[PDB]
RNA sequence: UUGAGAGUUUGAUCCUGGCUCAGGACGAACGCUGGCGGCGUGCCUAAUACAUGCAAGUUGAGCGAUGAAGAUUGGUGCUUGCACCAAUUUGAAGAGCAGCGAACGGGUGAGUAACGCGUGGGGAAUCUGCCUUUGAGCGGGGGACAACAUUUGGAAACGAAUGCUAAUACCGCAUAAUAACUUUAAACAUAAGUUUUAAGUUUGAAAGAUGCAAUUGCAUCACUCAAAGAUGAUCCCGCGUUGUAUUAGCUAGUUGGUGAGGUAAAGGCUCACCAAGGCGAUGAUACAUAGCCGACCUGAGAGGGUGAUCGGCCACAUUGGGACUGAGACACGGCCCAAACUCCUACGGGAGGCAGCAGUAGGGAAUCUUCGGCAAUGGACGAAAGUCUGACCGAGCAACGCCGCGUGAGUGAAGAAGGUUUUCGGAUCGUAAAACUCUGUUGGUAGAGAAGAACGUUGGUGAGAGUGGAAAGCUCAUCAAGUGACGGUAACUACCCAGAAAGGGACGGCUAACUACGUGCCAGCAGCCGCGGUAAUACGUAGGUCCCGAGCGUUGUCCGGAUUUAUUGGGCGUAAAGCGAGCGCAGGUGGUUUAUUAAGUCUGGUGUAAAAGGCAGUGGCUCAACCAUUGUAUGCAUUGGAAACUG
RNA sequence: GAGGGCGCUUCCUAAGGUAAGACCGAUGACUGGGGUGAAGUCGUAACAAGGUAGCCGUAUCGGAAGGUGCGGCUGGAUCA
């Protein structure tokens, strides 16, 4: 209750916004058998990769279905 | 603490070697009933009798008797009343009261209490300090000055078994440890231990 | 009594001071003789005075250890 | 990750440590994982359970001795064999 | 892949999932001796090769889905309907 | 590894049999008394409500930037130096952008009746910064923006216009591929399957930091991200973890299958679709009640009983519910929503939750104090220094418990003066006793000292990696260096005068302690038998006594006795009791013998409380009590053997 | 152009209302039983073959102890 309430909002602002501009990152999402396409869904996870949240096996279970006919 | 002995005195006849003294006439408890006639007991009166003499004769309370008592109910070797008996002397006006020197225990308990004599560099507050043997027990010389002390504990007596009794310095050192063999009124572990350790 | 019980317990010693909307303690404690009761009253209260020297305790029932 | 700390175990005015492996989150005199020596510096003195074997597995996993248990540790030669190992 | 029970089922009738009885005597600390208790553990089933009288043994793995916690795969007794 | 009963239906006995009570323990109270010191402990109580302080910051080794420097030289006025030109940095708190714990530490048990608790396995469901440390670069440019411009609004609360820095911010984008998948073969592989290499994919930085200096390169770190360990978690299962079957039928995502979303992950984990099961009368649901465990009081034990305080887990944060962030929270001191209070409001709006430590008001049996600092640790950042911590350490409250000593001791006792009874004698004071001789427990005072409460982080020396490099720095082998709060602290000398410092309960028995004694079934006493109606050891009453002590006694709770649910350790003819008799459901029990089996059964290895706790020992606040230590002692488990019994 | 807040409906959805319960407590005119106390009053029963021995289960008539009857047993007699 000092500076915490700053800690919370900027935090929670900046990268949700982040996640804002990851939502559709994942989603519009045709099939496209194109490599760069592919470049581009594999990507998502690796997008802003400091506030990117590129997680532990995040990118294994959005792979699951997206290696899962990726194209 | 430090009442009388009408009960050691009178309603036993005798002040044992807590204190020693065979009292004179009028063995009965005076003022009332002094002139009037005696009284019976059972086995919870000599269980009663029996802690009373041992433990009223002394000086000894009852939170440190029958708490160091259930300390001494601690061994399981066969009999314990050995263990007992046993710790009837290791409190020091005992030790110097077997060095025959002071004439009560509650004398050396005084005059020990004091902090006149100072057992290896400690200014005794304890009597009852509990004594392990073949150890000396150191004596000040102002303690050995003390004309109470020069009326009756350095006035010099005989002295009993068990230790080693320095007349000179007033001293002694715990060689074995009196038992039943040593020390014998009618100790009862059944009066004592089944009056007061779940009495059983 | 609040929970509905009775109204009754024993207040020991010769006579009494309180009255009503007096704070009363509450001995537990049981008379045969008196019927109809559960409770007793702790007699030797904060709201007790008595006459010291009884040759029980000489404090019950509102006294001390006489003060001369 | 992992440190070694001491534990305040006594009296009002004799205290008594006991050196117990710990990390950033562990209870100081709560949880804990498992003392390693019970000490007790200026009485009487300088006294110390030593056995010098798992604060060397907790120094191949890492942790981090406290003051007097780091130089406790120079007082061990164990430092030296880190010297050793290096 | 660890572990090991054995009974007779109750149903027979579902789909990769079954249950077992079990005999375990296990001890009353007043009386003494152990009595006998079925516990329940409804798993897998290979083909749905469910028999009346057959034992099938668990796998300490993965649960199935709910309730369904062993995969009892082998079916190491086998005993014939009547 | 042990074992008593009392008084009671007793016209009289035994037995069944209940009622009585001693003993101990209390986070207890109360009448009295309350000595000292040491060791501890103390809203069990209304998850009541809170004015009143403190409870988590951090660095200027990134950055903006006021102030002090005047980093007083520049007319440094002429005041006989300086109002100033004020040289540009100790640039001043050196605000605020950046990182970290924000989930620490800490309480409170409201709820919670079972994967929560306490054991055992598993990731063939998994994660893990902060540490050890592997490959591993510290690419790559851009741009608004805290602060500052800054104009405002607004009662405040709180924002907005406004351009730009800075980044120890961000971000695209090649360079990173065993990370995931895209491959091609399969040793392996278990219903699922696990496992080596055989083709193609994403993208990095604080090009930073203080510096150092140089074979011009060397240290502390974040993304490069693995290479593991390590820690701390995740969920599933075995095990035991309350009462009510006057707690019967229960269950709709219920239970399977397929798909998808999610997750760190298999998983109706969810959700879609398609299937209809399943549970349960050998207790499922519904209701009450409960934080649980180690542990701990009592019982000889069997056990009963408790969960206080301590430690672990779980749960919670006025109430309820969401969700971002964060590696990790659905978060005491995050957010948002609602509600309920409260405050301000000019009524148009804003703000908060002591079940954190205090402390206040409630309510009682239940106050610790509205005290200091973090050195003695503990954590957080910070290169270090430093910083904060109502955690902790201490001081003060509570006889609230445990210990320990004591208020006198020794000689001297005559019944002595003295009290009381008194058949007139005898009798208290029982070793201060009426005197005498002394003494300093605790305290008197003077106080010498005054308790070590203490380790290097800071600098030097020297060693190692000797770090292309000796530099510098890092590792850690030395010295210098503060390690205060109880403080003149316990201890010790001078010890003062026996002078300052023992009372409480009890006497009809029931268990030991009865006569003066108004009484007169009177008033009262009492756990049981009870009593008191004229001399009551019951009571009021004095003396004598009986047990204890700074505590006595009282009830409030619990354990034992009680074998009074009798496994240990019952009975059923009459004293309580065999159904009102038959079946033939489960369930229980098994004629003999051959052999297997080792399931159970016995042996060996394996798990076991971090602990704390017992059986011992050690030291110590002396010795005390108890603390500190050190072992010992354990279905906590899994694995070889035994065919003697049962299966 | 992508993407982005807003732009923009829905899903779950906290609270509040609804209805028709069930549970559980409190509460209640009058009223049924039981226990306690008087020592009123009614009565002879139950106790001896206790004055008709009973004692049961049951039906039925009494103010009430109780009776009558169905059947059964001594926890019943003089001894049948």
């Amino acid at each position: 209750a000092i500076k915490r309430a700053e800690l919370n909002k900027i935090a929670n602002e900046r990268n949700a916004q982040q996640k804002s501009a990851m939502r559709t990152l994942i989603k519009k999402f045709e099939a496209a058998p194109s490599e760069e396409l592919y470049r581009a869904a594999s990507s998502t996870i690796d997008k802003a990769a400091s506030k990117g949240l590129i997680h532990a096996n995040k990118a294994s279970r959005d792979k699951a279905r997206l290696a899962a006919k990726l194209g | 603490y430090t009442g009388p002995s009408w009960k050691q005195s009178r309603r036993y006849g005798i002040s044992l070697t807590g204190s020693g003294k065979e009292i004179a006439r009028r063995n009965y408890v005076p003022g009332q009933h002094g002139p009037n006639n005696r009284s019976k007991l059972s086995e919870y009166g000599l269980q009663l009798a029996e802690k009373q003499k041992l433990r009223f004769t002394y000086g000894l309370s009852e939170r440190q008797f029958r708490n160091l008592y259930v300390a001494a109910t601690k061994v399981k070797e066969g009999t314990v009343g050995y263990n007992f008996m046993t710790l009837l002397e290791q409190r020091l006006d005992n030790v110097v009261y077997r060095l025959g020197l002071a004439t009560t225990r509650r004398q050396a308990r005084q005059f020990v209490n004091h902090g006149h004599i100072l057992v290896d560099g400690k200014r005794v507050d304890i009597p009852s300090f509990r004594v392990q043997p073949g150890q000396v027990i150191s004596v000040r010389e102002k303690s050995m000055k003390v004309p109470a002390i020069l009326e009756a504990v350095e006035a010099t007596k005989g002295r009993a078994n068990f230790v080693s009794f320095d007349a000179d310095k007033l001293e002694g050192t715990l060689v074995r440890l009196p038992e039943r063999d040593e020390i014998n009124p009618e100790i009862n572990d059944a009066l004592i231990v089944e009056f007061y350790n779940k009495m059983m | 009594l609040s929970n509905l019980m009775e109204v009754t317990a024993y207040i020991p010693g010769i006579g009494h001071n309180l009255q009503e909307h007096s704070v009363v303690l509450l001995r537990g404690g049981r008379v045969k003789d008196l019927p109809g009761v559960r409770y007793h009253i702790v007699r030797g209260a904060l709201d007790t005075a008595g006459v010291a020297d009884r040759k029980q305790s000489r404090s019950k029932y509102g006294a001390k250890k006489p003060k001369a | 990750s992992v440190k070694i700390r001491l534990t305040r175990m006594g009296s009002k005015k004799k205290p008594f440590y006991r050196i117990n492996v710990a990390d950033s989150r562990a209870p100081r005199d709560g949880k804990f994982i498992e003392t390693v020596g019970t000490y007790n510096p200026l009485v009487t003195e300088n006294q110390v359970t030593l056995k010098e074997e798992r604060v060397l597995e907790w120094l191949s996993n890492g942790a981090q001795p406290s003051d007097t248990v780091r130089n406790l540790l120079s007082k061990a030669g164990v430092m030296k064999k880190f010297h050793e190992s290096k | 892949q660890r572990k090991v029970y054995q009974g007779r089922v109750v149903s027979d009738k579902m789909d990769k999932t079954i249950t077992v009885v079990v005999e375990t005597k296990r001890n009353h600390p007043v009386y003494g001796k152990r009595i006998n208790y079925s516990k329940k553990y409804k798993a897998h089933d290979e083909n749905n090769s469910a028999k009346t009288g057959d034992i099938v043994r668990i796998m300490e793995t993965r649960p199935l889905s709910k309730d369904k916690h062993f995969r009892l795969v082998e079916i190491v007794e086998e005993a014939v309907i009547i």
